[PDB]
């Protein structure tokens, strides 16, 4: 293939220079499991057992024994396939643009295929990270003009049937009020028998700034860590900041038994076989990627929104 | 078309609510991560305490007699007899399970002792307490008190607005 | 319910069964504190011997 | 079959895409192994 | 309740293009003529490899109808819905129900196929109404190539040739 | 296994004595294909193509070509599993009942396992043939108290959307009227493109006896059977016509083609009687065994089977 | 593997059932081969 | 395992080995 197709060879030779997605820092290694799918959905069946009554004592003769029941629950996760197109220089024409310092046309913004693919893949990876964190697909700083997505395609911030707390705009700068809402949400958290797990908190930069203020010689960050340790069996609590959030606080456990990320094995950018060609020196290439695959247990994520108005 | 979809969804939801184990899917996982009070579900078929010497029969089902006292219903004679929800002098047994693909109801005869969760009439569910005597009404639902020995071993459990289950021990026939 | 063949799009099936994990009661005892005995039902008598200076 | 394996020689685009997917998986595994919170 | 369930299933399947409905008997294909007069026949009767095809989020059910662009408050992207008159943007020639995506041929590209007709002879001049259905006469070049074919009491199709604005 | 399961060994030894089903005469060899299924259903998808417009002439340069579409249909065939139980003598207890001329307990109606299994298998096979022919399961000659079955489980006689003709009571013996009704049904048959196929007719014994009389001035050289064969050869492109008699029918004439394209039988590979592994045992000499069999799997095209009923009352 | 072949030695009831089914199929095939209408 | 008694003994030994492994791999 590499003898016949130059683009595949170039992609193979440059694929190692693409940085890893930053969403990996929001999950544990045990939480992520790939699936073989491009577009469609995946049914996940969870089996459970329950005790009908107290156990039966084995003494003398007895025929009536207590029973153990079984039950199943079906979860449907939707996956969607998306594509992008980009223009680049032709391999047979690169030699007419190979300057001593670089390759390409600065005047016309025309790049070699390898560099163009690397940059496009990085941009698409950033978009995928934004989707995984927020659950919406948009390219604007306002977050509007969102792409319409299928149902059962959720992110960490828009997952339904979770705990939602809202801080009024009057209390938008009161860390005591924000922490009161956080305490209420943590009390409403239901982690059951899986409560012994590390916890992850994601905050916006403004909340990160407010956290390092002295507690009304202790800090609000220390108070929050202690409060979360009070419920996670005093295990690790990790704090992360993301510029993709705005006045939002996300708290969730890093437990594979409660939250699982099952992305498609083709989620990250992949070249398409089709290459547009003509008589000029400009060619077009396509990059595919797949979105979807976050599964969460009900009432296991705390989402705090600090209203600005 | 959206309104027709909405009506379709409401009616399919009602029919699912009138079922033991509907094919219903959701984006999330149900929060069942504790080992206590997990048997209070409508899909809990069979009995809580079952013997290996119990006589079990299967019959064609008329309607949905799941978790209800059943009676023999006969047709014009072209087709075989079947079982439908009922009680009183017509009581023949207790339906403990249904196979929906074949439409077959699993019945334990009244001559055999039974212990399990059964449907309770939605009138005195709050007044039903352990030890109270129960009888089967004309719809196969248990009610507080004749010819049937049935004792409640627990209180009512509200599975749905109009669905209440009670743990009951059905002995057999009374004087 | 979808009125088209939605089962066609079910191109992946994952079944969660879990695994028999170690009991959490082990965390409440030291390794030396637990010692198995050979019995199924009934009672077993253990004798503790002791010494003192007169 | 992965792009990291130098002995791997793809025959067609399907094998190439499988190699890319395996490379991404191995890079994720390596990142998690080298991560120290 | 089951009877009402079945009736509503029948109605929504009648609205849909390719409903999944099982049968107990196999059908026999007797002839090779007039077999394309069905709602499931997507695309055009004559298609060129140089045709321009787009896809949009679908609002309502615009299959085999003239589509117009519709904009919301701005939170979500623009979509397409059945329409005509001066708002005509293109012709919806296909729908994917799983993704809810409508395939649109722009008005700048000529189309020849079967489209929904309002509840008509070859050579007649047609116009798109506000519901996207064709009706007898005009800012769009629409010409009927055959008489109306009835698929349901409210559903009629007609072979039409659209070749741009007038 | 044969060194530890006497019942399995005996079934293996006596399985060759059971007669073949008579339903095999009603189908061509290519019209039967086994399916690996006990209980459930089969989904069969049939694909078709159609032309959207006239062909395109290829001359000079052209980009717009006529298209060809596609379509599909899905058919569901249900299958059901059924069981019977029968008592017999325990293997170790046969010596205390072996007589000079017979083995068993005549006064108590008890048999060895081999003979009991053979008889039960024969009865079950007769029931299976009756179901395949009629679409119903009943142990009475009146046809009442029928077992309730699943939809999409039909026989050759109760298959929906076929051609049905009824001969009035006042003309129950008028062969001219019977043949008029048969001709009307044959005209109403729709075999489509597959009309050039052999045909099969099944009649009751009384109708079979009626068919052998000379054709009626009571002209010789031709029988009503020959007239019927010619009438069917008119529609089947002068192909072969076969005639069969079955005591299961009663004042019924059934005509259908022997073409796999139109009519097919996909029975389960476990349709015929099969022993169950469970054997009831006690402290006495009486044991019980179970036999399993699967019903279902007839697939027919609509308006391809003609059924003529001669009303008596 | 069928019961018609005396050399066949089953191991379990599942193999016995499969042999019975194969025997039935072979019997029907032989019947259709010997049929003469 | 020859018989059910040996199977049960093997299960008990496996449980004991799992407990020992858990205590060896535990770090408080």
């Amino acid at each position: 293939l590499f003898d016949e197709n130059y683009y595949a060879k170039a992609v193979a030779n440059i694929i190692g220079e693409v940085k890893d997605p930053i969403m990996y820092k929001w999950f544990s290694p045990d939480q992520i499991e790939d699936v073989d799918l491009q577009m469609g959905y995946q049914k996940t069946v969870k089996w459970d057992a329950f005790l009908n009554a107290n156990p039966t004592t084995i003494a003398n003769e007895v025929n009536t024994i207590s029973t153990i029941g079984f039950s199943s629950e079906v979860v449907r996760l939707n996956y969607l396939k998306l594509q992008y197109k980009f223009r680049h220089l032709k391999q047979t024409s690169e030699k007419f643009y190979t300057s001593d310092s670089y390759i390409g046309d600065i005047n016309n913004n025309l790049l070699p295929f390898a560099q163009a693919y690397k940059l496009a893949s990085s941009e698409i990876i950033k978009l995928i990270n934004h989707f995984v964190l927020t659950g919406t697909v948009s390219i604007q700083k306002d977050g509007k003009n969102q792409k319409r997505l299928l149902p059962n395609m959720y992110g960490l911030l828009n997952m339904p049937e979770q705990i939602k707390e809202e801080v009024a705009s009057g209390d938008k700068d009161k860390m005591d009020k924000i922490f009161e809402k956080i305490e209420a949400g943590l009390s409403k958290l239901e982690l059951g028998d899986e409560f012994s797990t590390p916890m992850m908190v994601i905050v916006d930069p403004a909340t990160s700034l407010k956290l390092v203020k002295p507690y009304a010689c202790e800090k609000w960050e220390d108070v929050l860590i202690q409060t979360i340790k009070a419920i996670n069996n005093r295990e690790d609590v990790y704090i992360e900041t993301s510029n993709l959030l705005k006045h939002k606080i996300l708290i969730y456990p890093l437990n594979s038994e409660l939250i699982k990320f099952k992305p498609s094995k083709y989620m990250l950018p992949t070249p398409n076989e089709q290459v547009d060609k003509d008589s000029t020196d400009v060619a077009h290439s396509y990059i595919d990627f797949v979105l979807g695959g976050l599964l969460a247990t009900r009432k296991t994520i705390l989402q705090v929104n600090i209203k600005q108005s | 078309i959206t309104k027709i979809k909405q009506e379709f969804d409401k009616k399919v939801a009602e029919i699912q609510a009138l079922m033991k184990n509907p094919q219903q899917d959701s984006g999330l996982l149900s929060n069942s991560i504790d080992f206590r009070d997990q048997n209070l579900i409508f899909s809990n078929s069979g009995g809580v305490c079952t013997s290996s010497k119990d006589k079990i029969e299967n019959y064609p089902a008329k309607g949905y007699p799941y978790k209800r006292g059943v009676k023999l219903s006969f047709g014009d004679g072209t087709t075989e007899l079947e079982v439908e929800a009922g009680g009183g002098d017509d009581l023949y047994g207790v339906c403990s399970d249904i196979d929906e693909f074949s439409g077959m109801a699993t019945v334990i005869p009244i001559t055999n002792n039974f212990t399990g969760y059964l449907t309770l009439k939605k009138d005195g569910q709050n007044g039903v307490n352990p030890g109270d005597k129960l009888n089967f009404n004309q719809h196969g639902e248990l009610e507080k008190v004749k010819s049937v020995n049935a004792i409640a071993l627990s209180k009512a459990h509200k599975l749905t607005e109009d669905l209440f289950i009670v743990l009951a021990s059905v002995f057999g026939n009374r004087a | 319910m979808e009125l088209f063949d939605e089962n066609y799009y079910a191109k992946a099936v994952a079944n969660i069964i879990g695994e028999v994990k170690d009991p959490i009661m082990y965390k409440w005892f030291s390794p030396d504190q637990i010692e198995d005995v050979d019995l199924q039902m009934g009672y077993q008598k253990t004798v503790k011997w002791d010494a003192f200076l007169n | 079959a992965s792009l990291l394996d130098s002995n791997f020689v793809p025959i067609n685009f399907t094998e190439f895409v499988q190699a890319i997917s395996n490379t991404y998986k191995q890079r994720r595994i390596q990142f998690y192994e080298n991560l120290k919170r």
